[PDB]
């Protein structure tokens, strides 16, 4: 059946603040989302220049 | 505050206004008709199938952008319900916007054009609506034993039929509520409104024809045996001799054997001790199943019997202890405590059945399109208990006499004839 | 007015439409309104009316016209589609308002 | 208002195989026919 | 019609399917990198060329 | 008499709490019949790796009999006096209640604290729901509406209590102990966690009196009391993808983070998924239906279905959208989809609005149209807000949403977050994860 | 037949016995024309009634024998012309299987004269029972069934075919002037027996078309 | 290598001697053929 | 796909362009200078590159 399916375990991939299960993941994510975004905006600065 | 009571004044016209303030902050108007496929023909079929799915096209007072528009805009809803034999066109809405929800129920019933590219366009929505009612095996074979049970009107299908769809003129649909849509074959109830109101509204805007209009050929009884072949590893099956009729004394005395022999079970995932008919099949066969009794009452006629959903190979095991179950219940196998326990399981099922908005309306414009008339729930509870154990048994021994008509659809491979029982 | 009603008569054989066997509402250019009210128009007419205009096809590829006693009187000029384009344009004009609101 | 949706392929047309989820459903009265302006069509 | 104005748009479309929607292998390497590469090499030595041809 | 009136002059719901802590709620009406129930706040999210499934395996077990009064028995007495028996269970909470008349009151809270008390769990008969439920399992796996949600919550909250299925693992089915399901009982039907709820012709210190009888002794320690404080569960902006494209239409479920039952937010994000709606190919209203997303759906044949839903938990919850559909029109469904979320982000109307609560308004009423589903939000009510929200007070907060308001919430939850995405079925024209993160920025 | 053709010897797989039903299908699909057929059991093949069938098909007959002609042998034709005023066609229907058969007859008439010529077509049976039969009639029909074989098997399908039907079944061939002696040495008695057979055996009707008017089978 | 052929799909002779020669003399065959159109009797 | 004029991406656009393609039966020769158009380009090219080489 499907019940008998899951989500493999990707703590083996997953950013640092996200790693723990029984933690809020939202509370980090502008900062998740800020500095990814902050590497494309200096990328489109430096092809800018 | 306060609850004050229902009201019903019959017009000139004919017109029933059963009304009713029960100062819920929903108001629920419905306009009850007394059409359906029964008044159909061989030449119109389906033309009140499409009927019911043409209630959002234009109207000689609102186009069809402006009718779900407009209601939409004020969280409101129309649907329409119908069976084989009557017609109800409902709306629901907040207290505040009756008045304007009620223009475009009053434009839809009243004043449709039908007009023949908004007809044509609507056509190709009988084969989805169809496909989609039809994904139950029930109404496969319900379809079919009105088809085996009747000769005529009841013997049409709820369901336009195949060949007929697209084939509907944009006239059939014109002369169908001309025919049929008449004054004194409707009536205007309502839930949360003032009867001052419901009334003026009734006489302020409604002109169609008085009359009775078209009537329908009574129901002929045939008898017939449909079976339909489709290799699906359940089997239902419906096996019915001619019922009761609304308004008949015989008619409580079916729907107390029917408890008797039970209805589908009370209890969740539950097997049916009361059910002497789920327990006298489980007794027969071993796998899952279900087997409950059967009974209609339409105007002229009716049907009862039973319904069995079981297992391919061993349809034949359930169908004829179903069977030996009504034999056995004719034969005088009724305690006086069964009659009195399914009178008991029967007051009930009615009463919370009128809980809902739904359940309220309907019954209550039920019986003022029939009757025109609203019976206290107390004389309708007298009624029913009113009805000895003889007159269960008697309603069993007119089963087991009458000519059977049965309808049957699955892998039929085991599933025994009408002429094996 | 009866001076405006007498210039429309003139105007229609200057235009010269009714010398292909064309009706008025043949020539409209079809726009979104035109298109949808040419949907709504029943079998027969529409039917006759794509011969007519398969007519005026054959005949400009020909450099011909059709001779004079069949040209369309302009007192016998069918407005076919202009009772349904009215409504196709009523009924646009109000959603376009109904959708502002 | 409310209801629940549904959704098949035509053509050819497009939960039922127990004792108990497959229950509940074996005929009570006929068969009413539903259908709206926005809520899914039913049937009994 | 078509919903978007990428699918219907001759000119985008065309854009669309080479530059945008266009399905690709999941797996290929660096090795499929030079066939851009080429092109835009060739816009950079006709804008190049332009500009010396002009002297 | 009209809305603003009606909705004041509802009785208003009593409540009064035992010393063990089981609350005690009613909404009185002049009703002969009534439903009567316990609302339990416990769920899959209470169980875990071992007994997935348990609370669902008990309430096979709930109507099978009791102690006092064995299956024979129990079903014979309830079915007698024309009652109704049913109850289910969710992910965080489980219900048993009784359709039955409103003098049969006192007897049925009888009937219910004995079920959720003194139930037999018979050694033979957890034998038998053993392959019922393992059929339920296969039967609930061809609803692909079912299998998808499922899903979502499986990758949504990956590696949490709520990815597990209500009615848990195979294995857990096939090898769960009498033991480990009477553990669940004595664990989490305990009475402060537990709220009777009635509503219909009945009297509220009738109802209290037949409760404080048969709802029974006090607790002895302080942890028996102590409600407890469940784990936090870790959104996961992720996707799963079942593909099967035997299977007739395809089912995708997107969505994003709730707020959670406490949060005024959840309000509006119930007005904004109203703005949107649903559909489903019987709508007879068509093309010229309010909702944009529904008249493009319409329009270009984007699917058989679609639903938007705010599902809240306690701490948590999912604001998203799930649509069936055909094979080559999923990409564009799902566009005009994520499309609509923009534009609730950025240029929703005050009209728009207008339109969307007094749909809510409908809705929230009709709601409660029966003894049933009246005791079903009172049970929950307490259950999850602590107190009963009348319609009033519903209404209230509801008519305070305005269209800056709307924008405001909406793209607080949704633009530019990661979503959860669960897609079954034939599913090549959706494709990559990154497409539709993309489409959750700029409308 | 030896030197090339084998695989699985014996009889294998056998057939549960045709059990007889009498059932009435009726398909309702509002074409202008209604077919209708309503027979009983016949008479299987190598029947002793077998022959008797035959004859009382061509008595109230089978076909036209001539290119847009009126059938005046036909009592069947003939019968329901009397009856009806439009076009139709109104034939005998015979099937000899080997455990089984059917026999009746078939009428192609217009919707709402569909009742007119089934109705007829039914009395012309009743009639025919009731000793309607002369001694001609036989002869005449005993003669058109003589006919009708011959020029069967002038065909090169006709002949391999009749050969090898009865080279199956019962492992020989017949001399056609003794299938010439079994046809005709059929009583008029016999003919009249089998229309009898008809009219008292349990009925069963299939019919497709706009059955408005059709008349259903307990009303024949 | 002979008979005349067919076509229809899936998913008149209303006069008494055009449509005669139809009303089953025998009952109901079915041909089909490796080359020849797909007879019916 | 039969021949090859429908299927060869590069002759179907020849095709669907110049030989296969839908035109209205009563165009005059004011529809003539588009063909004319692109022809005197072709020459203008071809007679600009000659003179061009000197
Ligand atoms: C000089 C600075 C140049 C910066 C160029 C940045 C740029 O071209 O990005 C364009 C655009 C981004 O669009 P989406 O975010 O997918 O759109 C979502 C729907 N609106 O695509 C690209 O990034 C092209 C560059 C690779
Ligand atoms: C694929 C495209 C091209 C290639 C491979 C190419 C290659 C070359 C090479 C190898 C030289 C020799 C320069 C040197 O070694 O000193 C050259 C020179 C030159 N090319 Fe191109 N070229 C290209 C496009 C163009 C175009 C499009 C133009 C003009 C429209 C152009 C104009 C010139 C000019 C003016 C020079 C002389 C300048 C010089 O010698 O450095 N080129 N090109
Ligand atoms: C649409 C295309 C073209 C147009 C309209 C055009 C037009 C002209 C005109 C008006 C002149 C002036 C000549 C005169 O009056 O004496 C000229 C000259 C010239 N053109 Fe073009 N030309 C085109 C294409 C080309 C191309 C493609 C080339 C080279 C690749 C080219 C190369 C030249 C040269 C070398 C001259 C000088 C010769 C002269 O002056 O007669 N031309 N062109």
């Amino acid at each position: 059946v499907h019940n008998d399916v899951t989500v493999p375990d990707f703590s083996a991939y997953r950013r640092e603040d996200v790693m723990d299960a029984t933690t809020s993941s939202q509370t980090s994510s502008e900062d998740r989302k800020g500095f990814s975004y902050l590497v494309t905006a200096t990328a489109c600065v430096a092809t800018a220049y | 505050p306060g609850a004050e009571d229902l009201e019903i004044t019959k017009l000139p016209n004919g017109l029933i206004i059963a009304s009713l303030e029960n100062f819920s902050p929903a108001s629920r108007i419905g306009v009850f008709i007394k059409a359906g496929s029964r008044y159909e023909t061989t030449a119109n079929l389906g033309t009140a199938h499409l009927l019911r799915l043409a209630s959002p096209l234009t109207t000689k007072g609102a186009s069809s952008f402006r009718i779900t528009r407009g209601i939409e805009a004020v969280g409101g809803s129309l649907s329409v319900y119908s069976t084989r034999e009557k017609m109800t066109y409902c709306v629901e809405c907040l207290r505040d916007h009756v008045d304007t929800v009620m223009e475009y129920l009053l434009n839809v019933t009243t004043a449709p054009e039908f007009r023949p590219w908004e007809v044509t366009d609507l056509q190709p929505q009988l084969k989805v609506d169809k496909a989609v009612a039809f994904q139950s095996p029930q109404v496969g074979v319900l379809e079919n034993l009105h088809a085996a049970a009747y000769k005529t009107a009841l013997a049409n299908p709820l369901y336009c039929p195949d060949y007929r769809i697209g084939k509907i003129t944009s006239e059939q649909l014109h002369h169908f509520v001309q025919n049929n849509f008449t004054s004194a074959r409707m009536a205007l109830v309502g839930i949360g409104v003032k009867h001052s109101d419901l009334k003026q509204v009734a006489e302020q805007f409604l002109n169609i024809r008085s009359g009775a209009g078209t009537s329908s050929a009574k129901a002929t009884y045939w008898g017939g045996e449909i079976r339909e072949q489709n290799g699906h590893s359940l089997v239902h099956a419906a096996v019915v001799t001619e019922g009761a009729a609304v308004g008949s004394a015989e008619a409580n005395a079916f729907s107390v054997l029917q408890h008797v022999l039970g209805a589908g079970p009370l209890i969740k995932r539950g097997s049916s001790v009361t059910s002497k008919l789920y327990q006298g099949v489980a007794k027969a066969t071993t796998q899952p199943f279900d087997a409950s009794a059967f009974n209609v009452n339409y105007s002229d006629s009716g049907l009862f019997g039973f319904y069995t959903i079981s297992q391919a190979a061993h349809a034949g095991e359930v169908i004829r202890a179903a069977m030996n179950q009504l034999k056995a219940a004719a034969q005088g196998g009724v305690t006086e405590e069964d009659v009195t326990k399914a009178k008991n399981q029967l007051k009930a099922t009615y009463l919370m059945s009128v809980e809902t908005a739904q359940g309220l309306l309907n019954e209550i414009g039920s019986e003022a399109l029939l009757s025109g008339t609203h019976t206290a729930p107390s004389v309708v509870a007298q009624k029913i208990d009113s009805v000895t154990s003889a007159d269960v048994v008697n309603a069993a021994k007119k089963f087991v006499s009458g000519k059977k008509s049965m309808a049957a659809s699955g892998d039929l491979g085991s599933t025994p004839f009408l002429d094996e029982l | 007015g009866r001076l405006m009603d007498r210039i429309r008569k003139w105007y229609y054989n200057a235009a010269g439409f009714n010398k292909y066997g064309l009706m008025r509402d043949d020539t409209l250019y079809e726009d979104d309104d035109v298109k949808e009210a040419l949907k709504r128009l029943p079998e027969d007419l529409y039917n006759e009316r794509m011969f007519r205009i398969k007519r005026a096809l054959d005949l400009s590829l020909k450099h011909r016209i059709l001779p004079k006693e069949q040209w369309v009187k302009y007192e016998e000029d069918k407005p076919y589609l202009e009772p349904y384009l009215k409504e196709v344009i009523r009924e646009r004009l109000e959603r376009e308002a109904w959708n502002k609101k | 208002x409310x209801x629940x949706x549904x959704x098949x392929x035509x053509x050819x047309x497009x939960p039922l195989l127990c004792r108990e989820s497959m229950s509940g459903r074996s005929a009570r009265r006929d068969l009413v026919a539903g259908i709206s302006l926005n809520a899914p069509a039913s049937v009994r | 019609m078509a919903p978007n104005i990428r699918k219907s748009h001759p000119l985008l479309k065309m854009i669309n399917n080479s530059l945008i929607d266009l399905p690709a292998p999941s797996n290929i390497s660096a090795w499929w990198n030079f066939g851009s590469l080429l092109a835009v090499c060739l816009m950079t030595q006709i804008l190049t060329g332009l500009l010396l041809a002009m002297h | 008499a009209t809305y603003a009136q009606t909705l004041q002059n509802i009785p208003e719901t009593n409540v009064t709490t035992l010393d063990n802590g089981l609350r005690v709620a009613s909404e009185e009406s002049s009703q002969p019949t009534c439903t009567v129930g316990v609302w339990i706040g416990a769920g899959s999210r209470y169980e875990n790796e071992k007994n997935n499934g348990a609370g669902y395996f008990v309430e096979h077990l709930a109507f099978k009999g009791t102690k006092k009064r064995p299956c024979a028995a129990f079903e014979k007495e309830v079915e007698s006096m024309g009652a109704h028996f049913n109850g289910y269970t969710s992910r965080e909470q489980t219900a048993f209640y009784i359709k039955a008349l409103s003098k049969d009151m006192p007897k049925v809270v009888e009937l219910l604290a004995d079920v959720v008390q003194n139930c037999a769990l018979e050694e033979s008969q957890i034998e038998k729901e053993r392959g019922v439920i393992l059929q339920e399992l296969k039967e609930m796996d061809n609803d692909m509406t079912n299998v998808t949600f499922d899903y979502l919550h499986a990758t949504a909250f990956q590696g949490t209590a709520l990815a597990r299925t209500v009615e848990g693992t195979t294995e857990n089915i096939k090898h769960l102990t009498r033991a480990d399901l009477a553990s669940y009982i004595d664990t989490h039907f305990k009475a402060p966690r537990m709220v009777l709820a009635a509503a219909g012709g009945i009297s509220h210190k009738e109802l209290v009196d037949a409760a404080r009888q048969h709802f029974s002794g006090v607790s002895f320690t302080y942890k028996e009391d102590a409600v407890p404080i469940l784990p936090r569960c870790r959104f996961t902006g992720s996707e799963i993808r079942a593909r099967d494209d035997a299977l007739p239409v395809a089912h995708v479920a997107l969505a994003v983070e709730g707020p959670g039952w406490a949060d005024p937010d959840n309000v509006v994000l119930h007005v904004a998924n109203a703005i949107i709606g649903r559909y489903d190919r019987t709508f007879g209203g068509g093309k010229h239906l309010s909702s944009r997303l529904a008249a493009l759906a319409v329009e270009h044949k984007l699917c058989h279905s679609f639903q938007t839903f705010n599902t809240s938990y306690s701490d948590t919850g999912l604001f998203g959208f799930h649509f069936v559909a055909d094979p080559l029109s999923i990409d564009d469904m799902m566009f005009c989809a994520q499309g609509e979320w923009m534009r609730l982000c950025t240029s929703t109307t005050e009209s728009e609005v207008k339109r969307a609560k007094n749909h809510l308004r409908s809705a929230m009423v009709a709601q409660l149209d029966g003894t049933t589903p009246v005791c079903e939000t009172i049970g929950s009510h307490l259950l999850n807000y602590g107190r009963r929200i009348s319609l009033e007070e519903w209404d209230s907060r509801i008519s305070a949403v305005d269209a800056r308001m709307v924008r405001d919430v909406c793209s607080k939850y949704i633009y530019d977050k990661c979503p959860a995405l669960a897609a079954v079925g034939p599913i090549e024209q959706l494709l990559d994860y990154n497409r539709i993160r993309s489409g959750m920025y700029w409308i």
